[PDB]
C-alpha cells in the first residue's frame, strides 16, 4: 500500500480541516534556530520554560528590539512554536507545574535545514552505496534461502523496508542538496559575469569544469553501484516469485527498484541540465568577446 | 428593591461549583476541613477544560507557566472575594489553608432536583435566584 | 586523532541522551496513568448512593 | 568541529543578515504537499510548470476558490515556494524554453512530516540498532587494527 494512502483531494480536505499552517518569520526562525543548537549543547535533550525565554532575549538583543514586554513576546513565541507543531509539552504534577520542552521531528527538520552545512560528499554516497549493497546482499541471501512468512518478513521485508529504503531517501536528499549546491554555482557565475566578466571568464571555466566532474565522478559511481543493486533486488524478486510471492514484498521491492530508477535518471538528467547551462555560459561569453 | 442587586462572575462560579463537589467529597473528609489552594486549584484543572478556561485569563493563553502563574492568582482573588461574603473561613495564621461551609450548596441550585436543566434554568431566573450573561 | 576522539564523544553524548529519553519518558506517562486511576476510582467508588 | 559551527550571536547575526523567512498559510502548505504526493507516483522525479499549475488548480478546488486568475495565482504560488527554498526551478534550453521543478531537502521534509504515516515500530529500532552495531565493531576492529 502506497507510502501515501491519500489521493490529492482528500489530502487537501484533510489539510484544510485541520488548518495546518507555518508562519515563521525572521524572528521567529531565529528563535527556531537558537533553541536547536541550545538543544544540541545539553545532556538531557530538554529545556525548561526559563531558558526558552533567555534563548527569546537573546534573539530581541541580536535584533535590536526593546526589552518592554520580552516576557509576554517570549510566551507568545513559545506558544505559536507549540501551536504551530514546532515544540512538545510536557506537563508534569510531579514537576510542581513547571513545563518541559521537546523540539518536535518538524522542529528540528526545519532548523537543521538552516543550521546543518549539509555539503553533497563523494565519500558519504560511497559509504551508503556500500551499506545498502551489503544489506541488499544479505537480504538477497535470505531470501534465496527461502522459509516461512517469519522468515520473510524478519530477514527480507524488514531489512529492505527500515534500512534499505531509508540509505535510498537519504541518498535521494542528498541528490536534492546537489540540486541546490548547482543552483549556488549558477548565482555565483552570473554574479562574477556581472561585477568584471572579463576576469570571470577563467573563474567561470573552472566552476563550469569543477562542477560537471562531480556530476560525473557521482553517477558513475551510481551507475557502477546501480546494477549489482539491480541485480540483488531482481534476485530477491525471483526468490520471492519462486516462495509462493509476497505482494508487500513484491509491492516494496517494485517501490525500491523504482526509487534505484530515479536516482540513477536524476544523475543523468542533471548531467544534461548542466551541460545545456554551460553551453549557454559559453555562448554568452562568446557573445560579449564578440 | 429597595437595596441594590448585583450577579457573580463565572470564574467565581467555576470556583464555587468546585468547593461544592470538595465539600461533598468523602474521599477529603479525613482533612477535617482544611483544605489548600493548590489542591482545589488542581481539582478544578481536574474536571474543567483547562486550556479553554484559560481564555478568560488572557485571549492569547496557550499553556505558558507565566498564564498559569496568573490564571492560580485570579483564583487566590475570586476565593478572596468568597470569604467575605461567607462561603469559606481562612485558618487564624496560615493563609494557604482554609474552611470550608455548607453555604456553598447555592452553586448546586441548577441541579439539585433531577429533571430538565432548562426548566429548571427558568424557574430559578423567575424566582429572582439567578440571571444569564 | 582530534577529529576522531570529538567524533566519538558526540556519538556517546547522543548516545546517553538517546538512553535518557526513555527513562524520563516512562516517569512522565506514569504520573499520568497514576492521575487518570486515581481520578476514575474516585468518580467511581467514592459516590455510594 | 560542532556540527553547529556557529554560537548563538553569531548565527542570529547570521540570519538576520540573510533575512530567511518561511511563510506557508493552509493553502500554499496543501499545494506543498499536493505537489509532494503527485511527485512520490512519478518515474523522473521532476514536474513541469504546466503540471504544477494543475495541482494547484486542484488545491484551488479543494479551497472551493473561483477559477478566475489561477494561472497568476499558481505562478505567484511557484514564485514564492521558489523563493523560500523549497523548490529549485531548472530552466533549459533544451526543454524547449519549459522549466522544471524538483523540491528542495526543506520541501521533502516539511511534506513528509503531514503525510507520511510516521507511527514508532520497535522492529525498525531493533535493525536499527542493529546495523550500528555491526558498522560500530567493524569501526572498532579497524582502529584495533591501526593503521
Amino acid at each position: 500500500m502506497s507510502e501515501y494512502s491519500q489521493t490529492v483531494p482528500e489530502l487537501v480536505s484533510w489539510a484544510r480541516k485541520n488548518d495546518f499552517s507555518i508562519s515563521l518569520p525572521v524572528e521567529r526562525l531565529a528563535f527556531l534556530m537558537a533553541i536547536a543548537v541550545l538543544n544540541s549543547e545539553r545532556l538531557d535533550g530538554e529545556m525548561s520554560e526559563g531558558e526558552l525565554i533567555d534563548a527569546f532575549r537573546e534573539v530581541c538583543k541580536g535584533f535590536e528590539q526593546t526589552a518592554e514586554s520580552v516576557a509576554v513576546r517570549a510566551n507568545n513565541a513559545i506558544n505559536d512554536m507549540v501551536r504551530q507543531k514546532l515544540l512538545n509539552r510536557f506537563t508534569s504534577e510531579l514537576a510542581d507545574g513547571n513545563a518541559i520542552y521537546r523540539l518536535t521531528p518538524l522542529g528540528i527538520s526545519i532548523s537543521d535545514y538552516y543550521i546543518r552545512q549539509r555539503e553533497f560528499s563523494t565519500l558519504r554516497l560511497s559509504m551508503q552505496l556500500s551499506i545498502v549493497a551489503n544489506e541488499l546482499h544479505r537480504a538477497a541471501e535470505a531470501a534465496e534461502e527461502g522459509g516461512d512468512e517469519f522468515h520473510w518478513h524478519r530477514n527480507v521485508f524488514a531489512p529492505l523496508k527500515y534500512s534499505v529504503a531509508e540509505i535510498f531517501d537519504s541518498i535521494d536528499m542528498s541528490q536534492r542538496l546537489m540540486d541546490e549546491q548547482q543552483n549556488f554555482v549558477k548565482e555565483d557565475i552570473a554574479a562574477l559575469l556581472n561585477q568584471d566578466w572579463q576576469a570571470a571568464i577563467a573563474n567561470c571555466e573552472q566552476l563550469l569544469s569543477e562542477t560537471s566532474g562531480t556530476l560525473r565522478e557521482l553517477q558513475d559511481t551510481l551507475e557502477a553501484a546501480g546494477d549489482k543493486l539491480q541485480a540483488n533486488l531482481l534476485r530477491i524478486q525471483d526468490a520471492n516469485m519462486g516462495s509462493g510471492g509476497s505482494e508487500l514484498v513484491d509491492k516494496l521491492v517494485f517501490d525500491l527498484q523504482s526509487k534505484l530508477d530515479r536516482i540513477i535518471s536524476w544523475g543523468q538528467q542533471a548531467i544534461d541540465l548542466w551541460i545545456g547551462y554551460d553551453r549557454h555560459v559559453h555562448k554568452f561569453i562568446r557573445t560579449a568577446i564578440d | 428593591t429597595l437595596i441594590p442587586r448585583s450577579v457573580l462572575s463565572e470564574l467565581d462560579m467555576m470556583v464555587g461549583k468546585i468547593l461544592c463537589y470538595l465539600y461533598l467529597s468523602p474521599e477529603r473528609l479525613a482533612n477535617q476541613g482544611i483544605f489548600t489552594s493548590q489542591e482545589l486549584y488542581e481539582e478544578l484543572i481536574s474536571l474543567a477544560d483547562e486550556g479553554k478556561l484559560m481564555k478568560f485569563v488572557n485571549q492569547r493563553s496557550s499553556g505558558s507557566d507565566l498564564d498559569k502563574q496568573k490564571l492560580q492568582e485570579k483564583v487566590r482573588t475570586t476565593l478572596n472575594r468568597l470569604r467575605r461574603l461567607g462561603m469559606v473561613y481562612f485558618l487564624p495564621n496560615n493563609n494557604n489553608k482554609f474552611t470550608i461551609t455548607e453555604a456553598v450548596f447555592r452553586f448546586g441550585a441548577d441541579v439539585r432536583s433531577g429533571d430538565d436543566p432548562r426548566e429548571i434554568q427558568l424557574r430559578m431566573i423567575r424566582d429572582g435566584e439567578a440571571m444569564p450573561v | 586523532s582530534e577529529l576522531v576522539d570529538k567524533l566519538v564523544f558526540d556519538l556517546q553524548s547522543k548516545l546517553d541522551r538517546i538512553i535518557s529519553w526513555g527513562q524520563q519518558a516512562i516517569d512522565l506517562w506514569i504520573g499520568y496513568d497514576r492521575h487518570v486511576h486515581k481520578f476514575i476510582r474516585t468518580a467511581i467508588d467514592m459516590d455510594k448512593n
